[PDB]
């Protein structure tokens, strides 16, 4: 501001104009070349990464069925721990711009029926769903899969 | 020696699947201007449906027109001058493209014809009426006029005294036949009319000119089994439309059929051509069987009164795909021949054929014998030759481009003086026309740069004092782009090309001034200034502006604030040159030519009258000397520069007493800077024979503006324009145009030299 206000009024009265590089060259250059001489001389890759690091009790792949390679992806999933039974496999689809979104479960009513531990499985599931919040992960979903179904077979026996 | 240029291919355009095969087109105008279209068929159906602009010296950058025709394109056609191109499909939709704003980068069409529902299988502009002729014994006539004879055709639809009219007619697939004529304003004129009472297939049709004003069509089916027939067309407009008169012409049969020892083969007619437009008394046929093919010609020679009859058949050839036609208007007298054999000069008697091979040939014309035979290690399907004759461009059955050298000694050795004649024979060619010479100097060897630099400088001398005054800058510009190729010579193009600014420059000037009041009658302002300069030798510059009359001196004090740059210009140019003396140079031509320095000389006693008219137009000079006058101290220099280079023939050379006080000269005049403007950009001086060279899309393997001399930001802002030869960059649209001198910008609209 201070010591410099002509040339502010002389840049801004000077501006939008066709000749103003011409102007500017034409005054500017000679002192600057003689003083200094001459110038100087499919799937996303975070579904991917999310589950290369995932624990080894899941082993995640893709769906034989439904399409592929687009933006919504189908996964079908086994778990496989030695301290808990065998349930159903508990498929996923994923949705296309996969962070800063959630993905959904797709539920199967009759697969977890015809057992009360299967029942009680699914009942925990729905309560526990509920109180995931929002923006949530696939991770975190599997976890709670294997946590509650934990919970069950504690319950159980 | 046959070769093969540069061969130019696009990424991404090869690769199309479930696309049937459809026809091409090519076009070469007088300009080394390219229009084709190209089978791509890749994600959308417009890529088929485009025109390709290329400019031969930049085969890199392709122009794509997005044409609105809704089938496939049939033919294209240039005008008699390169500037308007004519495209026709089927379903109508006839148009007519012309150049935008004098760019060459944009296209736009306004004019048009349809007829609905029917294709188009012939198009035709209409004719102007000038040919010449080129005899080749009398190549060392020492005469224009005696080399290059007028014919005297006559043209078509006469209006109004000698002036043809312009316009284009149409042949469709039936016995169809459309007439367009252009008024001088934007009106058009068409017509329609019926072949004659016998409608049937028409799918191959061609159209000449004949001496009187006739057109000549040719009809045929395609069967190889029914006669090809043949109609004369007289066009005349009563006062409101293009009225057709048409009438039968004898027609003829198909040969190799009457054989009675092998028939079946060549059941089908591919190719019906006329052996060159305005010369309707050749015809050339070409059938082909699904194997072999056979190509003939027939005439309408005089022995009823008009037959056709037989003149030559090859022995044996494969399936054809491409014919090409010579454009060079050869005088085929009997006393010609003799002296076009003896002497290897075949630069009109050959016809170009493409078959299903990585073959190609060529044939004599008169008889049909192959002469020349290339192979490529597909096959081409739209080809075309040049004026010239020197170089051939084809279209292959990919995403290929290829430009190929055709030698006129086509593999005999000759000597040195045989091949300078041809050269200097094909270029005065050039010279009396507007046609390019980019095929010529794909040829010239560097070794023989300076003799045909030099002999061509004769070759400009000694004409009827007419000649010379209308092709000093054709005969400037020939020789600066000829001494670029050799490296003995390369450093001598700056000396021509920016001389030739000095031209034009000095000659705005002198007209820019108009007196008020006439002064030594029967001489231009221009010539008694010179002759008043020339006159006295006086060592400084006030004692010769007592006696030019200074109340004279005049203009409007508007036109002379535009007039300030190329005055600045003049001064750094004077200061560079006179800086240049304590030195092969940039420069070095000047010193020795007394002409230059002599008009240079007169160029700044104007600017010193107009400079005490108004201070504030006078280039401003960066000396250190305020006492000094510092452009009296450049008169001084310049005018002991000039009287040592006046004399005829001086031969002598500057005493050291100059050599010191303009070694003195930098110590109290700066140097601010110099741009050459011949920036080397050209494939001329990068291609090598016998060595190809394969060039993509858009790789292409201080910035001023050179017309008005003003300076731009470390990258510029607005978009310009570049010409294609020099490589001058210069605004698109000016800044001043209330205010700027109209002599100097209007110059410069069409073309740049
Ligand atoms: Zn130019």
């Amino acid at each position: 501001q201070y010591l410099c206000q002509p040339l502010l009024d002389a840049v801004l009265a000077n501006i939008r104009s066709p000749v103003f590089n011409h102007s500017l060259y034409r005054t500017f250059v000679p002192a600057m070349t003689a003083i200094h001489g001459p110038p100087i001389t499919s799937i996303p890759s975070v579904l991917q990464g999310e589950v290369a690091r995932l624990d080894p009790k899941f082993l995640v792949n893709l769906d034989p069925s439904h399409c592929s390679n687009n933006g919504t992806v189908h996964l079908i999933c086994k778990l496989d721990d030695k301290d808990l039974p065998s349930v159903p496999p508990l498929e996923l689809s994923v949705p296309a711009d996969y962070p800063a979104q959630s993905p959904l479960w797709i539920d199967r009513q009759w697969q977890y029926d015809a057992n009360p531990f299967l029942q009680s499985v699914h009942r925990c599931m729905t309560s526990r769903l509920l109180q995931l919040p929002d923006k949530h992960s696939v991770t975190a979903l599997l976890n709670t899969w294997a946590q509650s179904v934990h919970q069950a077979c504690l319950s159980a026996a | 020696m046959m070769d093969l240029a540069y061969v130019c291919e696009w990424e991404k355009w090869s690769k199309s699947t479930h696309c049937p095969s459809v026809p091409l087109a090519c076009a070469w105008s007088c300009r080394n201007l390219i229009a084709f279209t190209m089978d791509l068929r890749s994600d959308d159906q417009d890529l088929t449906r485009m025109i390709h602009i290329l400019d031969t010296e930049h085969p890199w950058d392709l122009h794509s027109i997005p044409s609105e025709h809704h089938e496939a394109i049939t033919c294209l056609e240039w005008d008699q001058s390169g500037s308007r191109l004519l495209s026709a499909d089927a379903d109508g939709q006839i148009k007519c493209w012309s150049m935008a704003d004098h760019l060459a980068n944009s296209w736009e069409s306004s004019v048009g014809s349809l007829v609905e529902g029917d294709p188009i299988v012939a198009l035709s502009w209409l004719h102007n009426g000038v040919k010449l002729a080129l005899h080749v014994e009398k190549s060392g006539a020492s005469s224009f006029g005696e080399k290059f004879s007028r014919v005297k055709f006559s043209p078509s639809l006469t209006l109004f005294g000698g002036k043809p009219m312009e316009g284009w007619i149409a042949v469709t697939v039936s016995g169809l036949v459309t007439v367009s004529l252009l008024k001088p304003s934007g009106q058009v004129l068409t017509s329609t009319e019926s072949l004659c009472r016998l409608r049937g297939r028409v799918a191959l049709a061609d159209i000449a000119f004949t001496g009187g004003g006739n057109i000549v069509v040719a009809t045929a089916d395609g069967s190889s089994a029914s006669p090809v027939q043949f109609y004369k067309v007289c066009v005349s407009v009563v006062s409101e439309k293009c009225r057709i008169d048409t009438e039968i012409l004898p027609s003829l049969f198909m040969r190799c059929t009457t054989d009675l020892n092998r028939k079946d083969k060549f059941p089908a007619i591919t190719h019906l051509k006329f052996l060159a437009r305005d010369m309707s008394e050749q015809v050339l046929l070409c059938a082909s069987s699904q194997t072999s093919s056979i190509v003939e010609c027939w005439s309408l020679r005089k022995e009823t009164i008009l037959k056709w009859r037989i003149l030559s058949a090859t022995n044996d050839l494969d399936r054809v795909s491409a014919v090409a036609l010579p454009k060079l208007p050869i005088s085929l007298t009997n006393t010609d021949l003799k002296v076009a054999s003896d002497t290897q000069f075949y630069p009109g008697l050959g016809l170009a054929l493409a078959f299903h091979d990585g073959s190609v040939h060529i044939v004599h014309r008169l008889s049909l014998q192959t002469m020349a035979v290339f192979y490529s290690s597909v096959h081409l399907k739209a080809m075309q030759l040049s004026w010239t004759s020197l170089a051939l461009v084809g279209i292959d059955s990919h995403g290929k481009l290829s430009v190929l050298r055709l030698s006129p000694s086509m593999g005999h050795p000759l000597e040195v003086g045989l091949a300078l004649r041809h050269l200097l024979f094909l270029l005065e060619y050039c010279m009396v026309t507007g046609y390019d010479w980019w095929d010529i100097l794909l040829h010239v060897q560097p070794s023989m740069v300076q003799s045909l630099v030099e002999k061509l400088h004769e070759e400009y001398t000694r004409q009827t004092a007419a000649l010379q005054q209308v092709l000093s800058t054709r005969i400037l510009a020939m020789k600066a782009s000829l001494c670029k190729l050799s490296p003995c010579t390369v450093t001598r193009v700056c000396d021509y090309h920016t001389k030739l600014f000095l031209i034009a420059i000095s000659s705005t000037l002198k007209s820019l001034l108009r007196p008020h009041f006439l002064n030594t009658p029967d001489k231009s302002p221009g010539d008694r200034l010179t002759e008043i300069c020339t006159k006295i030798t006086d060592v400084d510059i006030d004692k010769v502006m007592i006696n030019l009359k200074t109340e004279e001196f005049v203009l409007d004090m508007n036109t002379l604030q535009a007039l300030q740059q190329l005055l600045q210009w003049v001064g750094d140019f004077v200061l560079y040159l006179l800086a240049s003396l304590p030195n092969l140079r940039p420069g070095h031509s000047f010193l020795r030519d007394g002409t230059s320095l002599g008009m240079l000389r007169e160029l700044m006693v104007v600017i010193r009258i107009w400079g005490l008219l108004k201070p504030s137009c006078l280039p401003v000079y960066t000396a250190t000397s305020d006492t000094q006058d510092s452009m009296s101290l450049l008169f001084r220099l310049l005018t002991k520069l000039w009287i040592c280079c006046r004399d005829e023939g001086p031969a002598s050379e500057p005493d050291e007493a100059l050599v010191d006080e303009c070694c003195l000269l930098p110590s109290q005049l700066l140097i601010p800077s110099l741009d050459w403007l011949p920036a080397s950009d050209g494939l001329v001086s990068r291609l090598q024979p016998k060595q190809p060279l394969r060039l993509q899309f858009g790789r292409a393997p201080p910035k001023i503006d050179h017309l008005r001399r003003l300076h731009l930001g470390a990258c510029p802002t607005e978009e310009c324009k570049a010409c294609t030869r020099c490589g001058c960059v210069t605004m698109l649209k000016s800044p001043n145009r209330t205010t700027a001198v109209k002599q100097w910008e209007q110059r410069w609209i069409k073309n740049c030299l």
